[PDB]
DNA sequence: ATCGATGTATATATCTGACACGTGCCTGGAGACTAGGGAGTAATCCCCTTGGCGGTTAAAACGCGGGGGACAGCGCGTACGTGCGTTTAAGCGGTGCTAGAGCTGTCTACGACCAATTGAGCGGCCTCGGCACCGGGATTCTGAT
DNA sequence: ATCAGAATCCCGGTGCCGAGGCCGCTCAATTGGTCGTAGACAGCTCTAGCACCGCTTAAACGCACGTACGCGCTGTCCCCCGCGTTTTAACCGCCAAGGGGATTACTCCCTAGTCTCCAGGCACGTGTCAGATATATACATCGAT
């Protein structure tokens, strides 16, 4: 295997994750496996949310994650939602939810 | 002439997951920065682990406690998981 | 006339406006608004489209998340309607001015 | 109170002077001036086919312009305003 | 070409518009000016930085990375608008 | 072993909040928000702590806890 | 030195070194610790001349935690700037709320 | 017997400026210096982030200047941006 | 309670713009060497944490009675919702101008780097004051009288 | 009002310890001097921001009316508060053990830096299908009747 994404089994491009790094001026030196750590984990994380929200669009019969559908996945989860707190996402809308007075008896 | 991003590698980890949804291209702007987010919080975490330590290099064992300190608990988990997982391969053969 | 009891447009419409994504408040008033307030930080910007829907979608966003604040506060005092003590008691808490 | 060093305020005066562009308020700017006189010079010295004319890049405002002609000749040229007013006050016990 | 008092084009069915959505059955009628007094404290605190981003960048137009960044000062990160 | 934040104490941190009058059922309440609180303080601590490979979570481990969780703490060396 | 060439008190050497080894970038102007040197004494002035005043008030020679929290909550533009920030052996501001006040 | 840094004596030089009879206890020591600390590295911190958001490799003035603009609220961010100025301005007078 | 009809939700047919895909180039990722400095590891010092204890005393815990504040119910008036008709100005498209973003070459100032060196700063040490406090006196609170 | 019983505030002598001042030394800040390059300046290009017009039409406005709900008022009761008494365990000072933090010396291997390929990725361009809407249809449900 050539590239190092190839050869450490993920998606996530280890070489660019590495580039940015570097010039990113988080440090003097960036070890070999922190890259490659580090795109395990961004590709964890999206993984999670991208499956969450294919369920989300399956839910709804359509076929297309728009940003609505990142959304529910996002805030229907309570861990993600803890991480994705302080975030909004363009064109995400709401959770349904109307408060429990609110309805008529 | 160019311009980097993660537009392609977020369907790669799409197609892998969900074999035939697509994803609409406002979503990918979303996802594009939501990776450009996670990336940037877990280096300046690896960062801050490096210089509280009197390190220089941000090794594995930075990333992973940046992982544990930001990400909750079973995302934690998981992710740690995975990226030891890696790394391990990576080393290997 | 034929009416629904009051409560109940009001409950399809939370339904309705909570199911769809659309910005709510209508785009040209909050472009001249958004220059409005710039204007008194550097005469004569110019500003990405993308960036007055940046600016639309983020007040949209604080708004909802503050009125849903508000109503929390409105319902925690055994009203329905929210009122000026209710927002500024919500703003008080989360830390604004 | 520098005795050397001035602001220049154009007086009153009837037939339009064409200085007016250069002015910031109603200070005469050196720095629109000086603008606008490389930017003539260089644009001029690119109409000059068969040699090579080149504009040094900028340095401070006395030597407002240095042209090189071909490459052993070197030009300073330094535009000055003309006054045929009296000297200025403070310039008088000297020469 | 000088701009004055568009806080009113926050008219009063947008903002029951976002309250709606929100969760809010019925708003009072005091509501439209203190949400337009908030809004507008807001989109200073937010357009300041834009501006001050842009200034440094020595830019005369605010982009639309000039405002995430802004919001993602404020503690607001905001999500699909590149960077 | 929470019990040790007793009634009293917690009487006296709503005083000084400015509280008049405390109900009964606010006891119960701020020991389980105040073993939330140092759960994730505590949490992060000893990760710093963890991978210092050290023993002894220290001050700075602390305040540095403390700033992770947005709640900066002037005072300790940092 | 090079904090006297600027009229400081602040250590514009120690800045400079702390946003060279800091890994801020990989360059840092000359002009730029000076700046910050000088805005940091200009914020430290501003608050031990507000705790000074508020111990000076209590009486004291001798500024303790509690007149840092006294100027730095009182003062409008500091709490902004320190709203996120418990001082260690600070108290908080007397403060009844009007209602609890008796009738 | 090593040399740990910190802003004692230098907290103390300003405070015997501006209140020259008024000391300061070893606890409002500590917490002085962490205040030091952390405005610093939130000045640093929004510094760095301008000049990667800008492509630069410099913190310069124009970004410290920047990020005292950003952080410091309005009245405090004017004066501490003139004092910046006038101490650079200074320091640029000198040789 | 049926209508009913308003509204919501379900079903199919059509259009079209957005997306998923097939190329061509290019530039950034990868690989092989070299070198040196950062990190690991072992040894040693000594500080600083933990534990145990005995006593004292301030604080916690407990009982109790009583009053004052929480909570429910009712009434009343206003003020918010809802529906219609009229007015307004957003949204869209289309054009047209151009101000400014963005890329590129050149060149110079500026900052990193290294070696010498010299004073500023840190640490140990010690003397003085400043705060806590005790006590006595005086004024001002809260509450029954 | 009043009178009292504390609570609080003022003023002064007093002790303790901690802060402020001094001195010695080592190490980092300063200063030259050299070199490389970041960035500033200008100049070209063309994208994209602004401005404006005219139509259509959806939304905003204004108004009228009724009724739901906010709010004040009253009544009851339970449940905190405040106080006095008994208990308990926190503070403190002291001492001992020893675990671990912190430092130093040595060595090695891991990463930066550089140069040399070359394929992964991006912009371009294109074909098609997922979704929005139209039209039609089955059924929930709000509600005054």
């Amino acid at each position: 295997a050539k590239t190092r994404s190839s050869r450490a089994g993920l998606q996530f491009p280890v070489g660019r994750v590495h580039r940015l790094l570097r010039k990113g001026n988080y440090s003097e030196r960036v070890g070999a496996g922190a890259p490659v750590y580090l795109a395990a984990v961004l590709e964890y994380l999206t993984a999670e949310i991208l499956e969450l929200a294919g369920n989300a669009a399956r839910d709804n019969k359509k076929t297309r994650i728009i940003p609505r559908h990142l959304q529910l996945a996002i805030r229907n989860d309570e861990e993600l939602n803890k991480l994705l707190g302080r975030v909004t996402i363009a064109q995400g809308g709401v959770l349904p939810n109307i408060q429990a007075v609110l309805l008529p008896k | 002439s160019r311009k980097e991003s993660y537009s392609i590698y977020v369907y790669k980890v799409l197609k892998q997951v969900h074999p035939d949804t697509g994803i609409s291209s406002k979503a990918m702007g979303i996802m594009n920065s939501f990776v450009n987010d996670i990336f940037e919080r877990i280096a300046g975490e690896a960062s801050r682990l490096a210089h509280y330590n009197k390190r220089s290099t941000i090794t594995s064992r930075e990333i992973q406690t940046a992982v544990r300190l930001l990400l909750p608990g079973e995302l934690a988990k998981h992710a740690v998981s995975e990226g030891t997982k890696a790394v391990t391969k990576y080393t290997s053969a | 006339p034929h009416r629904y009891r009051p409560g109940t447009v009001a409950l399809r419409e939370i339904r309705r406006y909570q199911k769809s994504t659309e910005l709510l408040i209508r785009k040209l008033p909050f472009q001249r608004l958004v220059r409005e307030i710039a204007q008194d930080f550097k005469t004569d910007l110019r500003f990405q489209s993308s960036a007055v829907m940046a600016l639309q979608e983020a007040c949209e966003a604080y708004l909802v998340g503050l009125f849903e604040d508000t109503n929390l506060c409105a319902i925690h005092a055994k009203r329905v309607t929210i009122m000026p003590k209710d927002i500024q008691l919500a703003r008080r808490i989360r830390g604004e001015r | 109170n520098t005795r050397a060093y001035y602001f220049v305020k154009f007086k009153r005066n009837p037939k339009e002077n064409p200085l007016s562009q250069f002015l910031e308020g109603e200070i005469l700017s050196a720095s629109k001036m000086l603008s606008k006189f490389r930017k003539i010079i260089k644009e001029e010295i690119n109409d000059i086919k068969d040699t090579d004319v080149i504009m040094k890049r900028k340095r401070g405002g006395s030597p407002a312009v240095t042209l090189l002609i071909s490459e052993k000749i070197s030009v300073d040229i330094t535009l000055a305003l003309e006054s045929k007013s009296s000297w200025p006050a403070s310039t008088q016990e000297g020469l | 070409k000088v701009l004055r008092d568009n806080i009113q084009g926050i008219t009063k069915p947008a903002i029951r518009r976002l309250a709606r959505r929100g969760g809010v059955k019925r708003i009072s009628g005091l509501i439209y000016e203190e949400t337009r007094g908030v809004l507008k404290v807001f989109l200073e605190n937010v357009i300041r930085d834009a501006v001050t981003y842009t200034e440094h960048a020595k830019r005369k137009t605010v982009t639309a990375m000039d405002v995430v960044y802004a919001l993602k000062r404020q503690g607001r990160t905001l999500y699909g608008f590149g960077g």
